């Protein structure tokens, strides 16, 4: 009476282990545990989304509007929330686009599932309901698609691609940020029209180097690349035309020492006199074959000796440090050189082509530039990103990664296959999925119905973040789709969507003239991985933890 | 969910609460079932103060030992209500609740709801009452035969002490209810018998006294211990004033008034005592072999003992409250508080009164009454724990023989009713079902749970329970076809069936009533319990 | 420089409401399985050590101390429902939780203001009382056969449905005794006595119209069986009353001290002679009695019982009609009670019990409950409180309604028809009230072990045809009408439930900040 | 059947009660008296010391 | 554990009779004889009951010898009052002595003028309260600002007697423990 028996036969397992079954409203608590961090994602979707401060134990801060990025640093206790972390991590790695959606959709599927489990629907039927809804959802995304790119390189078409992507992360001004990406995409692409070759594009080609100071308007697009290096011997503006040559060596510019106990041995004074001059003549003789080929800059892979440096700057050969593997490989793609570890003569076919190598003051420190010209184009271009706050450089840099990741979406599938944005793609599926529930019989119809209700969060979120009342903006938009397709062809009610700024009522003046669209490849895997996030959380009825 | 309301709370729900209820009942069963029957073991309740006590009744074992588990508290409270109204059968209650929860939990694990299981117990309980009222037998107690009361008392006292002490003590129980009887009013009091704790020769040297025995002796040596004819006189007011209710004080004017004011208190003592002296010589003056004793509840003045000592008056003090009712029943007197009115009619009578000096105290013995309506039992023993052991034996044996007079019906014992009730609760054809395939699960569980009582007796004796019950099963198979009503029992000496009526084992009617009713109710409510909780402010 | 000794930090915004609504859901989860005929039982471990086995809602909530302050508003609803009626306590908690649970995704999702929801609940409550008035009907109150099945409705959830034939007669005779003519039924539970006697059998019981005392006579010469007793109630002690003035006596003469104790005997003599002026046979006093006064009352046969409680003396007064008089001088023949009989003291080894029976319309009785343990005696005693609690409202008002989820379903169907007809901003929370009444039918079905998705789906189509008396059976789970079985409750239980559920939701929905550390 | 995990044995005498058998204790008692005896050894006699 | 002790400890001889019908006689009457003996000891110790207006020669006996009492260490507390009729606090303290004298008859209450007590005593330090016990001074109290000053009450004076060990904490005569009959009447009704 004074004390319970405190759960007998509990010594089967350790004291730290705990069980968590579906009963006792614990599945409702797991939905509430998702609801804690899901509401943090509400104020971070859209162009009016607000970034987030995350102070780690080390003190490294990253300020951001992207889900997949923010969830990396937060240490999570609940395992069901970690499914959303790895689900968004999969979204960032594969497609690099549509991570908030993975978070906001899969969290709302668990929200509407709170009503379904409370009604009395078995968990097995819930998974069958969303799977049958998923097959119809992915089917209709291919049907209501409009428009295509059909050209890899164009000035006006890239404005339709990059601009709606970076509009979520650090909107700012539209033109100054979009032109930096569309100019850099055209440099790296192998155009090669009327040849029948397979296109190819690498995410690691376009890379952004962060430099403090300046303003966002002063950002330029560099053909080549840049490091924060200092030439050792001398600096040269290189005002001499008639382009220079480039030779890349991965080994250090020094005498190849013996790997096993390299030690001097001098038996008599005759070897003592010649050993000091032998190293000078040997290093000089190797530079003669290198210098006669007309090379004026050599990129070293490791530490360079002083004696080798004395003969390099004699003939005015520039030295560059790249003490890492990937930093040396990225530079060969610009000039198109084939490195060889030997210290002999570079082959003439393997020598690279760089016209000028300038050294100027940008951020107060010494930097080396490798700008090419219109002739003999190169790939793996960089973007000089100027800003005042280092935290803003980090989020804008990842926005270029999201934009570069969106360019990857054009290579693998047959084309662009753009969709209407601004909630139009979500609100259209609500009517189609609702009609699909009426066609199918059985107790799964409520699962199909709640699956459509979960898609309202995109227009509800954009209306809440835009400082508008969602009770008036949302049903005003339903009137455009409650007047369904009459007998006249070429109906233009599909482009109606929400609006962040402007006219009252809100149905946007089309997403058309506005030139904002969404990618099909992002919506396919996002709805697939979001449904898998809700499937794995709803399919499990018992959870076991340890130590907490 | 409960942690959100109170973080310091706990809850076991729907599988952990069921194991707690069954394991606590089986744990209470495994410890306390050993006392069942004559071959049971003795327990030593050794508290922190070193007090030793021997007993076999489950009431006093659970009363001294505080219960930590919440389930066994409910079973201990059931044994309290059983021992309170009846005073026997506590070991059968805990075994039935333990077996009912065991047999029920065997079916709850098979996927059966607790509701229809408890519904079958109630129908099985009501079916047993329709079996019990036909199974009982009626006897005529107007003859007041001693042989039937002895063997009925021997059946109850064998489960407390060994055989040689039972034969000495079993006439003491039958002698307790000799004169206490009323045919018309049907009133029979159990508290009129007086249990005195004292150390003497041995437990096996006790004896029955017809009259009353008080634990107070004569204060003065001059008064005679031997009195051949005594007229009792009941007093209740204190001859020695303890305090004056109204505050007052004697302020004397001079030294001559000091002894006079001291004599003022002597006048009020002599005023009420003069009527006592006048009461003595009113009957007959100068009559040898005729004393006069006074029994007072409150204290007596030591200054007044000289007045009682001169006239040879036995005076006792600090008597009990319940003894005032016992004086008039034994001696035939009349209770009085004051001394304003006195007469020889109100006085009782006694044929012999004597005292004995045992240790540093003296006990007053009043015997040889004409028609006493009460008696007493001296609990002699060789130690402190034998007094409590024999006291529990008499207090448990008085109820078994007293119920024979309260209701003439009596059930044969030796597990006869539990064995016979098993067959009757096998197949309820169309009498009381209520539903198809639902109630019958509880009928089977209730029938199998009642047969643990004869098996527990065999486990204490040291034989196999299934072997000795097989011949009991084979006996009753042919008894129905032989056209002869025969009751079979369980003999623990040789391990063979037997006849209770022939040998002499019986059980009271009210024991099996409250035991089955109390066990079925507690077994039902514990099965209905699906969650245990705790909450409060430390 | 904290500026505040009481929670300078604050939990404001929506997170305070999540803690409030989730706490309101948690108190309903621990008693969700405590509804319907197949409901389970609970056990509580109080710190004092007195265990109790309960299924009624009021006994569960009152013995559970909760640290969450927002939850405690839900804990007190069963306390409010108990003192008002005494029946239907569990439905108020789960209904209030479903209203709060259904109204949760509107500030999060729709961002509708709370004060608009407050207006929505009042119009729903106004329509809820309207349709309950339409669904209810009157019946005859004087038919004893009809009253048995209404008392059996609340008893069906409890353990004593197996003795429902005895419990209905046990409660119907008791409530009719204390009932009188004059809100037309002014009788009160305080007059009804229920003494718990461990031991015996629950089947053997009877409604004795009297006052059961738990003590023995003070003197052994007194006769315990009186044919024509005469009750006289007293407040003065038979002992000598000590004066509060602290009077001291200066004794100079020798005869003064003897005269004082003689005046003490003379005062008790004169005091007892005035008791015998009206020659009673049974005397009752709430204070002590001296041994000197016992002797003088033997000649008159005035049986005395002492240390009787103040409430028991009032209950003795209403039965026998005796008037409580303190002083012994004002005893008249009218003061002496009459029309009493069957005074007998049954000998039981535990304690002495004395019975009373009759031959100023207020009356009283004492229900002697027999059982197997003190804890289940409290269970049967609380069922008696529930047995008469359901009987008061049918006697107060002749109005009566069905139950078993049917009356709650009728509210949801009528609200759902007019919810689409409203067509305004308040219609979103107005639909939540219609969905909030579905927990009760659902709860009943779930406990019964049926499939609630299809049983309630056909129940929607069944009530759409235009009938209201169709409920859900608790054993097997049919859609059979309750007219055949006879599940009927008063209207006051459902009226108090929807009122207390709405009024409790209005209290808790308008909280946005939580603070502590005041230490008043 | 048992109440708990283990059951430690009872010491017959109370905890801390000193007791010993054999001829060692009576020699210790004699040596204790001789220890008191040595204090009064040089005190005996007219030339003794206080 | 305390529930068993409250039956006997929290009931006087007048209140112990309440448990005569409920509790056992031998359990109750065994303690009533104990409490009855304690009441008899207080009556024998009641050697006082009014303020002893003394003078100095006598101080050397009344104040100190008394403090020894029987010298069985039968000590006796002796509260002295160096009265000064010109001061307002002195007349208040004189009223408290006579009020407490009627209640606590075992404690001796002594009063004397302050001008006659000590040679050239400071009038500002009066009224003075001294407490003797077995010849030793237990408390040399200063003017009544500690006890409220001009607003001193009988409840404050009785609380001071408990601190010096003159009266037990749970004594039935103290106003803190002596609850009114109307107070206990409401408790029984609401119980
Ligand atoms: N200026 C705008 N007007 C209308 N809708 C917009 C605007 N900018 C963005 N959107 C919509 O907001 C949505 C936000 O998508 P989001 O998940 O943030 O993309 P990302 O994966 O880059 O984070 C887009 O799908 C787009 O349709
Ligand atoms: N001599 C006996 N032989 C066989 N059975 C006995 C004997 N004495 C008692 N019993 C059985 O023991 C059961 C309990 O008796 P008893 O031990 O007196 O009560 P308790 O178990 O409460 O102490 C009875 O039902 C009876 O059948
Ligand atoms: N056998 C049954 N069949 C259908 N409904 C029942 C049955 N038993 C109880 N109910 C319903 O369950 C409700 C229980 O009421 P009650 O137990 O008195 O208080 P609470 O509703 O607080 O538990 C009743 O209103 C009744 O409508
Ligand atoms: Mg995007
Ligand atoms: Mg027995
Ligand atoms: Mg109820």
């Amino acid at each position: 009476s004074l004390r319970l028996p405190q759960n007998p036969n509990a010594g089967l397992f350790k004291q730290g282990y705990n069980s968590y079954s579906n009963a006792d409203g614990q599945i409702i608590k797991s939905i509430a545990a998702i609801r804690e961090l899901h509401q943090m994602c509400l104020t971070s979707m859209g162009p009016c989304g607000r970034n987030k401060i995350i102070v780690n134990h080390l003190g490294k801060i990253i300020i951001t509007n992207d889900a997949a990025t923010m969830l990396r640093e937060l240490d999570i206790v609940h395992p069901a929330v970690k499914v959303l972390v790895m689900a968004t991590e999969q979204q960032k790695i594969d497609m690099g686009d549509g991570t908030n959606l993975v978070m906001i959709l899969a969290g709302e599927l668990l929200n509407v599932s709170e009503k379904l489990i409370s009604m009395g629907l078995s968990a097995v039927e819930i998974i069958q309901g969303y799977n049958m809804a998923r097959k119809f959802t992915l089917k209709e995304l291919d049907e209501m698609v409009v428009g295509e790119i059909t050209d890899k390189n164009d000035k006006n078409e890239l404005l339709k691609m990059i601009k709606p992507v970076i509009s979520s992360k650090k909107y700012g001004s539209e033109d100054i940020l979009s032109e930096l990406v569309s100019e850099a995409v055209s440099h790296v692409l192998p155009v090669a029209q009327q040849a029948g070759e397979i296109p190819y594009f690498n995410v690691d080609s376009i890379r952004v180097v962060k430099i403090m100071g300046g303003s966002l308007s002063n950002s330029t697009v560099i053909k080549g690349m840049v490091f924060n290096r200092e030439p050792e011997g001398h600096v040269k503006s290189l005002s001499e035309d008639k382009k220079h040559k480039v030779a890349v060596f991965t080994c250090p510019l020094d005498i190849a020492n013996t790997e096993t106990k390299g030690t001097v041995l001098l038996h008599n004074a005759q070897e003592m006199l010649d050993f000091s001059k032998g190293e000078e003549k040997q290093i000089d003789a190797m530079m003669k074959e290198i210098a006669d080929m007309g090379v004026e800059c050599i990129v070293a892979g490791a530490g360079v000796g002083e004696l080798a440096l004395h003969y390099l700057n004699r003939y005015g050969i520039l030295v560059l440090k790249v003490p890492s593997k990937f930093e040396l490989r990225r530079l060969c793609r610009v000039c198109g050189a084939t490195p060889l570890p030997r210290l002999g003569a570079p082959t003439p076919e393997e020598l690279g082509l760089v016209e000028t190598v300038k050294t100027m003051e940008i951020g107060g420190d010494r930097v080396t530039v490798f700008k090419q010209e219109q002739g003999e184009i190169s790939r793996t271009s960089t973007i000089i990103l100027r800003g005042a706050t280092q935290n803003n450089l980090d989020d804008i840099e990842r926005a270029i990664d999201d934009g570069v990741a969106a360019v990857k979406g054009l290579m693998k599938p047959s084309g662009g296959k753009l969709l209407p944005g601004a909630g139009a793609t979500e609100i259209e599926l609500i009517s189609r999925i609702t009609k699909y529930g009426e066609r199918t019989p059985g107790l799964l119809q409520l699962a199909i119905k709640q699956f459509a209700v979960a898609f309202e969060v995109v227009p509800r979120t954009l209306a809440e973040t835009a400082g508008l009342d969602v009770n008036e903006v949302l049903p005003n938009l339903y009137a455009a789709h409650n007047v369904t397709e009459p007998g006249a062809v070429k109906t233009d009610h599909l482009y109606k969507g929400v609006d962040i700024d402007g006219e009252s009522d809100e149905g946007v003046k089309d997403i058309r003239e506005e030139n904002i669209y969404d990618m099909l490849a992002t919506k396919k895997f996002a709805i697939n991985v979001a449904t898998e996030a809700a499937t794995t959380v709803l399919s499990i009825d018992q959870i076991i933890m340890a130590k907490k | 969910s409960l942690q959100l309301l109170n973080p310091k709370a706990e809850s076991l729900r729907r599988d952990a609460a069921l194991k707690v209820n069954v394991t606590s009942a089986e744990g209470l069963q495994s410890v306390l079932e050993t006392n069942l029957g004559p071959k049971g073991t003795l327990k030593m309740l050794v508290d922190g103060a070193g007090n030793i006590k021997l007993t076999k009744d489950g009431k006093v074992l659970l009363t001294e030992m505080q219960i930590q588990s919440p389930t066994a508290v409910l079973i201990a409270r059931a044994a309290a209500a059983q021992d309170e109204i009846t005073g026997d059968g506590t070991t059968t209650v805990v075994c039935l609740v333990g077996e009912l929860l065991r047999q029920a939990h065997r079916f709850i694990q098979e996927g059966v709801h607790p509701r229809i299981i408890t519904d079958g117990f109630e129908i099985a309980r009501k079916e047993s009452m329709k079996f019990l009222d036909e199974f009982k037998i009626s006897k005529t107690n107007l003859s007041n035969d001693r042989e039937f009361l002895l063997q009925v008392a021997r059946s109850s006292l064998l489960t407390k002490v060994d055989a040689d002490l039972t034969e000495v003590l079993t006439p003491i129980v039958t002698d307790a209810v000799l004169s206490v009887y009323d045919a018309q009013a049907d009133n029979l009091d159990l508290h009129m018998v007086e249990i005195m704790q004292m150390q003497h020769l041995s437990p096996k040297d006790t004896t029955f006294i017809k009259g009353l025995v008080l634990d107070h002796g004569g204060r003065h040596p001059d008064m005679p211990t031997r009195v051949k004819n005594a007229y009792v006189l009941i007093l209740n007011v204190s001859l020695e004033y303890e305090k004056t209710e109204v505050n007052s004080g004697f302020f004397y004017s001079s030294a001559d008034q000091r002894d006079k004011l001291a004599a003022s208190e002597r006048k009020f003592v002599d005023a009420k005592l003069k009527k006592i002296i006048d009461l003595k010589n009113e009957v007959c003056g100068m009559d040898p072999d005729k004393g006069f004793v006074i029994i007072n509840q409150k204290g007596i003045d030591p200054m007044s003992l000289d007045v009682f000592a001169k006239h040879n008056i036995l005076a006792l003090r600090r008597a009990k409250r319940r003894n005032m009712e016992r004086l008039q029943l034994v001696t035939g007197g009349e209770a009085q508080n004051s001394v304003e009115d006195l007469s020889p009619q109100i006085l009782g009578f006694s044929g012999l009164v004597y005292q004995e000096t045992i240790g540093e105290e003296k006990f007053t013995y009043v015997t040889e009454n004409t028609d006493p309506k009460s008696c007493t039992i001296l609990i002699k023993g060789s130690t402190h724990y034998a007094l409590a052991q024999t006291k529990d034996a008499v207090r448990d044996g008085l109820r078994a023989v007293a119920n024979v007079l309260k209701d003439k019906n009596i059930i044969p014992g030796a597990g006869a009713f539990y064995i016979a009730l098993s067959r009757y609760l096998r197949s309820a054809n169309m009498n009381k079902l209520g539903a198809k395939g639902k109630t019958k699960t509880g009928i089977e569980a209730f029938a199998e749970a009642l047969l643990v009582i004869p098996k527990t007796l065999v486990k204490n004796s040291g034989f196999d329970p299934l072997d000795v019950l097989a011949m009991v099963e084979d006996e009753l198979d042919d008894a129905q076809d032989s056209d002869e009503t025969r009751y079979v029992g369980v003999d623990l000496n040789i391990g063979d069936s037997c006849d209770p009526t022939i040998e002499g084992i019986w059980d009271s009617y009210r024991v099996l009533r409250n035991a089955i009713t109390g066990a079925t109710g507690i077994a039902s409510n514990l099965l209905l319990c699906d969650e245990l909780l705790r909450a409060g402010r430390s | 420089v904290v500026f505040m000794n009481a929670s300078q930090e604050r939990t404001t915004g929506r997170q305070a409401q999540i803690s409030n609504i989730t706490a309101a859901k948690a108190v309903a989860d621990v008693i969700r399985t405590c509804l319907g005929p197949k409901a389970m039982l609970k056990m509580l471990l109080d710190p004092m050590g007195g265990l109790v086995l309960t299924n009624d809602g009021h006994a569960i909530l009152r013995e559970i101390d909760v640290a969450h302050p927002a939850a405690k508003s839900m804990l007190e609803l069963s306390r409010t429902q108990d003192e008002e009626v005494g029946d239907g306590t569990t439905t108020v908690i789960i209904l209030a939780g479903e209203i709060l649970a259904q109204c949760a995704p509107y500030l999060i999702e729709k961002n509708i203001h709370p004060v608009i929801i407050i207006q929505a609940l009042k119009k729903a409550l106004t329509d809820a009382l309207e349709v309950i008035k339409q669904v209810s009907k009157p019946v005859d109150v004087e038919n004893d056969a009809a009253m048995k099945k209404l008392i059996q409705a609340s008893i069906g959830t409890k353990y004593v449905i197996h003795w429902s034939e005895k419990m209905c007669e046990l409660a119907l005779d008791a409530v009719k005794t204390v009932r009188k003519d004059l809100n037309f039924e002014i009788d009160i539970k305080r007059y009804v006595r229920v003494e718990k006697i461990p031991g015996g059998d629950v089947l053997d019981s009877r409604v004795l119209k009297g006052v059961l005392l738990n003590k023995d006579v003070v003197h052994p010469k007194m006769s315990r069986h009186i044919e024509n007793p005469r009750v006289v109630l007293l407040d003065c002690p038979l002992e000598y009353k000590k004066g509060e003035s602290q009077t001291n006596i200066e004794i100079e003469k020798e005869e003064d001290w003897n005269r004082i104790l003689q005046i003490e005997e003379e005062q008790v003599q004169l005091m007892c002679e005035q008791i015998l002026a009206v020659r009673p046979t049974l005397v009752i006093t709430e204070k002590g009695v001296s041994d000197l006064a016992q002797h003088y009352l033997l000649k008159g046969g005035c049986s005395v019982l002492r240390r009787v409680k103040k409430s028991d003396n009032n209950r003795i007064a209403r039965v026998t009609g005796a008037t409580i008089v303190n002083r012994v001088e004002d005893l008249k023949e009218s003061d002496v009670g009459t029309n009493c009989g069957l005074f007998k003291v049954e000998m039981i080894g535990d304690e002495y019990f004395s019975f009373l029976d009759n031959c100023g319309l207020q009356k009283a009785c004492t229900i002697m409950l027999r059982g197997g343990s003190k804890d289940i005696l409290n269970e049967i005693d609380r069922n008696l409180q529930d047995a008469m609690a359901v009987a008061r409202n049918v006697m107060l008002s002749p109005s009566l309604s069905p139950g078993g989820g049917a009356t709650e379903m009728a509210v949801s169907v009528k609200l759902a028809e007019k919810a689409k007809q409203l067509e305004g901003i308040q219609q979103w929370p107005y639909q939540a009230v219609a969905d909030a009444m579905e927990c009760i039918p659902r709860t009943l079905i779930q406990n019964a072990g049926g499939d609630p998705i299809r049983l309630l789906s056909q129940l929607r189509a069944k009530h759409a045809q235009g009938n209201f008396t169709t409920g859900i059976d608790g054993d097997k789970g049919k859609i059979v009408d309750m007219v055949s079985y006879g599940i009927w409750e008063p209207e006051v239980i459902k009226q108090q439930s929807v009122k207390t559920a709405i009024e409790s939701a209005c209290l808790l929905l308008r909280v946005d900040d939580i603070v502590s550390g005041v230490r008043k | 059947m048992n109440f708990g995990s283990q059951t430690p044995t009872i010491v017959v005498l109370k905890e801390g009660t000193d007791a010993s058998q054999g001829k060692g204790q009576i020699i210790s008692n004699i040596n204790a008296c001789v220890a008191v005896q040595e204090a009064l050894k040089p005190t005996l006699g007219p030339l003794g010391s206080d | 554990a305390k529930q068993h002790e409250n039956r006997l400890e929290d009931k006087d001889l007048s209140d112990l009779e309440e448990l005569e019908d409920d509790e056992d006689e031998d359990f109750l009457e065994a303690y009533k004889i104990k409490r009855l003996n304690e009441i008899r000891k207080l009556q024998e110790r009641s050697k006082f009951g009014e303020v002893f207006h003394i003078n100095k020669p006598e101080y050397n006996k009344e104040v100190t010898l008394a403090s020894q009492g029987k010298k069985d260490d039968g000590g006796v507390y002796v509260f002295v009052h160096l009265s000064l009729q010109s001061k307002l606090q002195s007349r208040i303290l004189s009223h408290l002595f006579q009020s407490a004298a009627c209640k606590f008859r075992e404690i001796k209450f002594v009063e004397i003028p302050a001008n006659r007590a000590i040679e050239n005593y400071p009038e500002s330090n009066c009224p003075t309260l001294i407490v003797y016990y077995r010849g030793e001074v237990i408390k040399n109290m200063i003017t009544l600002l500690e006890l409220g000053g001009n607003n001193s009450k009988m409840e404050d004076f009785e609380d001071f007697m408990v601190k010096v060990g003159a009266v037990a904490e749970g004594d039935n005569r103290l106003i803190m423990n002596r609850d009114d009959e109307e107070s206990r009447e409401e408790r029984k009704l609401h119980y």
